[PDB]
DNA sequence: TAATAGATTAGAGCCGTTTA
RNA sequence: AAACGGCUCUAAUCUAUUAG
């Protein structure tokens, strides 16, 4: 009471799968290769001993092929065996291949058409044997075979896997914050963004992590300045958001804390040797051509060529308080016409960038932010920033580790 | 090296109970909720856009094949997935032959006369829109 | 620029559900760029157009293709800069079993140009229409409101909205809020992070991956590193594990798309696309509050 | 050259003869041509029905 | 009113079709 | 506008501060 489904597996794999899984839906005993996980001495003995119906997938691979031929043959056999003419029913799929040129062991039966609309071709399978009294539908059992193998090739498994994230921590903070009295010695319509330290204008008073004799160079006014007159604030209260006082609040001081990270990375790219490019919000910093040995940090490409065009892997940094003392990394892609000059249009480049983007994925994604970070560290772990002459920031050279206990085999 | 949670995935219902995650799967192993008979297709654009529209209805029919048919799955048909006709050769057809609100109001009163005047139903306008 | 949404919008007075095509997107081969391949190249994804658009004209042909998997009313709500407009988006489940999708309509003006919250009254309005919605859906009233948006919500608004809820109903407000900067690859495979994975970050606030490789479909939902949806429930008390499992049964009822799932709860996504609806033309009174009419 | 595979009753189905059949077949494939195994039915009992597909 | 940040938010385009 | 994503761009608002 079996339905043989014969067909060149590859070509047709889903059709077959399709057909076979609707079957078993409706109820009736299906048996295929593909719905199975020697093999021809058992697919002998289903053809020969208790199977009602055989069905040929009729493709233009499917008449050529001659494992597909020599079960068809054991089904004509056992066709003049049980004097049924009802037993090798053709399934024609194909347009290409027409009522002719198919094989002489297939010409004269009653085709099924599924050229057009499979379920018209479907539903006069299911008329034809059901009134040939070939033998209640449960589709859940259609589910389940569904899942047993084409399925389970590909799943969830309780596989533990690790991630590195954009998250790249903070090691270490200068202990204080200092807040300088600047009345007269710092002009009001002096832009403190250019200083050769980050400073904020918070309060009148002149908010950095420096100590009070960094802005010299630029700023003389300042020297001969009382050391009383600067608040200090402990950064591990301002962290952990202990100190929320009247003169300033938790929030508000550590978005000063940020601000000042923000303008100290963008200062240490300003001498780390890598280019600059502006986007909406942030800035872009990316290395020229030729600035890495073969174009390559350790044996990461950070910069290549495409369609006449380069393409410059770059890193736009900000940091955040949250979860932690950690800024994120962002990555991006900066192209230029011959590697050293940037290109005006912006959609220009947009389309390179989502060009260069389509074949790029989270191995090479994570090996050049990995490559750019520890390209720009000075230390073997870790990152400095120039926030004071003694005091400095760390961040930590490989970003947030994260792990997880379910995963997937990697298709490759 | 923080914890990773996971959460399972949700399955969505099909025909018969069957649950499966794949909208495409579970639709073309299933099937949808409920039966509607079939799709009153009426179509307002140019005949060059009707033209489109039937032939592109009447390729609907056969299966149609992605280029990597295992990360995205193929059409059966849609009477093998959806088990109702919509045919193209019973298509409501109308022809048409501040630039944005006039455009649109082309389009908007000749769906809004054939909704009100013409006899025939339809279950869903199909706006060709030329390019 | 406008056309889809305004075309949709005057349809709605007359109730019509409407699917617009383009002739690029149906016989996208014969539009070439005069130098070679078609502009919008559907070769690789013939078969998933021809999914995606069969599901939309079933669906606005009023067939239910697929349900999802009690109590608990899903209000995804979204503003439209215009003055802002709140259009709403709701989703639960009946006593029969069957999923109600529909969008709760008629948005709520906030006339500040840049708050986007609501208005004591406004929100009182809404959360009103959405319980009576529910109650006459269900013959009760939910057990659960759960409350999402873009935006996190301020005191006064919460405040309204526990006002006006009856009693033995809890609400909960949650933030999804898009393209936060996490990228969190894999050091060991060449494939992205699989999706379904959540980093709790504290009890009310986390990132989830709603998109990205999937086993099942034996490759990605997003290209690149998928971008995770950062979860806060900064009002109401939920556990964030629930939160998240309710977020991912979300990203699944797009009936707009035949696609395994997408990034965004669809409520949100839902909200956003009726809002544009709405606020592409002039005021529609009891607008048809059906998706069929907008998506 | 050539591959004869004696086709009686007991000659058809028995292991060993299967697998030297199997892979004179895969060597048929290899060497591209039709005129490489030939069957030699000689058991009246065992009919032209019944035989193995490999052979059939 | 103007500015300087950081945080939230919102709108638009624009390219690719998810490494087999 | 089949769609979902990745990006790119722009604007607004809330805070805190400084100059009108
Ligand atoms: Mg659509």
């Amino acid at each position: 009471n079996k339905i043989f489904i014969s067909h060149a597996t590859p070509e047709d794999d889903d059709f077959t799968r399709w057909l076979s899984l609707k079957l078993i839906g409706l109820g009736y005993e299906v048996w295929c290769d593909i719905l199975f996980l020697d093999f021809w001495s058992t697919i002998e003995k289903e053809i020969r001993e208790n199977t009602c119906k055989f069905l040929i997938v009729s493709s233009t691979a499917g008449n050529k092929r001659e494992g597909v031929l020599k079960e068809l043959a054991v089904a004509t056999k056992v066709k003049k065996h049980l004097q049924d003419d009802m037993f090798i029913i053709p399934l024609a799929i194909d347009e290409n291949l027409s009522y002719d040129d198919i094989n002489i062991e297939i010409v004269r039966l009653n085709a099924i058409d599924f050229k057009k609309s499979w379920a018209k071709g479907l539903q006069d399978l299911l008329d034809a044997f059901e009134k040939q009294n070939v033998p209640p539908p449960d589709h859940s059992k259609s589910n389940l075979l569904y899942q047993q193998i084409f399925l389970h090739d590909k799943q969830a498994i309780e596989k533990e896997e690790t991630y590195d994230s954009n998250w790249f921590p903070i090691i270490s903070f200068p202990n204080e914050l200092r807040f300088h009295r600047y009345d007269w010695r710092l002009p009001k319509q002096f832009d403190v963004r250019t200083l050769a330290f980050p400073a904020i204008r918070y309060k009148e008073y002149l908010c950095t992590f420096a100590w009070e004799y960094d802005f010299i160079h630029q700023l003389p006014k300042t020297e001969t300045y009382n050391g009383q007159e600067s608040i200090r604030i402990s950064t591990s209260d301002i962290l952990s958001g202990r100190y929320d006082t009247d003169f300033i609040r938790n929030y508000e001081c550590q978005r000063l804390i940020v601000q000042l990270i923000n303008k100290a990375f963008e200062l240490r790219m300003k001498d780390k040797n890598v280019r600059e490019y502006q986007m909406s919000k942030t800035f872009a910093y990316w290395i020229e051509k030729g600035k890495l040995e073969k174009d390559k940090f350790e044996k990461i490409k950070l910069v290549g060529k495409q369609k006449n065009k380069y393409w410059h892997f770059g890193i736009s940094a900000a940091g955040k308080l949250y979860p932690s003392p950690v800024l994120m990394v962002s990555s991006h892609i900066i192209f230029t016409m011959d590697g050293i000059n940037l290109i005006k249009s912006k959609s220009i480049q947009h389309s390179s960038r989502r060009k260069q983007g389509k074949n790029w994925w989270n191995d090479k994604w994570r090996e050049k932010l990995l490559a750019f970070i520890r390209f720009l560290s000075d230390d073997q772990n870790a990152i400095y920033l120039n926030v004071g002459s003694e005091e400095k920031i760390l961040i930590s050279n490989k970003p947030l580790k994260f792990f997880g206990k379910m995963s997937y085999v990697t298709p490759s | 090296m923080k914890e990773l949670i996971y959460i399972e995935e949700p399955s969505i219902l099909f025909a018969h109970g069957q649950k499966c995650t794949d909208p495409r799967d579970g639709l073309a192993l299933f099937g949808p909720l409920n039966q509607i008979y079939g799709i009153k297709s009426g179509v307002v654009g140019t005949q060059k856009g009707l033209q489109i529209f039937k032939s592109y209805l009447d390729k609907i029919q056969k299966p149609i094949y992605n280029h990597n048919n295992i990360t995205r799955p193929m059409f059966p048909g849609f009477e093998a997935v959806f088990g109702c006709k919509w045919e193209s050769q019973n298509i409501v057809f109308k022809e048409i032959t501040k630039r944005t609100y006039d455009l649109v109001t082309l389009f908007n009163d000749k769906i809004i006369t054939a909704n009100k005047n013409d006899e025939e139903r339809v279950d869903v306008w199909f706006v060709i829109v030329p390019e | 620029a406008q056309f889809h949404d305004q075309l949709k919008a005057r349809l709605l007075e007359h109730t019509i559900p409407t699917q617009i095509l383009r002739e690029s997107t149906l016989a996208w081969r014969d539009f070439k760029n005069t130098f070679g391949a078609p502009i919008r190249d559907f070769s690789k994804i013939e078969g998933h157009l021809a999914w995606t658009i069969s599901t939309a004209a079933y669906y606005k042909a009023g067939g239910k293709p697929w349900k999802l998997g009690p109590g608990v009313c899903y209000l995804g709500l979204v503003y439209k800069k215009i003055q802002n407009a709140c259009c709403a988006a709701q989703m639960f489940l009946d006593n029969g079993d069957g999923t109600v999708f529909k969008g709760e309509v008629g948005p709520w003006y906030n006339p500040e140009k840049g708050e986007y919250h609501l208005k004591p009254k406004e929100a009182k309005a809404l959360l009103t229409q959405a319980l009576e919605s529910y109650k006459e859906q269900n013959k009760s009233y939910p057990k659960e409101v759960f409350i999402h948006a873009r935006t996190r919500f301020n005191d006064e608004e919460w405040n309204a909205f526990n006002e006006v809820t009856p009693k033995n109903t809890n609400l909960v407000g949650v933030t999804i809020t898009k393209s936060k900067p996490l990228k969190l690859y894999k050091t060991e495979g060449a494939f992205p992070i699989m999706r379904g994975n959540a980093y709790i970050v504290d009890e009310k606030k986390a990132f989830l991956w709603t998109l990205g490789f999937v086993p099942k479909l034996q490759s990605t939902l997003s290209m690149e590193v998928p971008n995770p949806i950062f979860i806060e429930i900064n009002k109401g008390e939920a556990e964030i594990q629930q939160v998240l499992k309710d977020i991912l049964a979300l990203t699944k009822l797009n009936y707009n798309a035949c696609i395994y799932a997408d990034g965004e709860p669809v409520t949100l996504r839902f909200a956003n696309k009726i809002g544009e609806i709405l606020t592409a033309s002039t005021e529609i009174k009891t607008p048809p509050l059906a998706f069929k009419y907008y998506i």
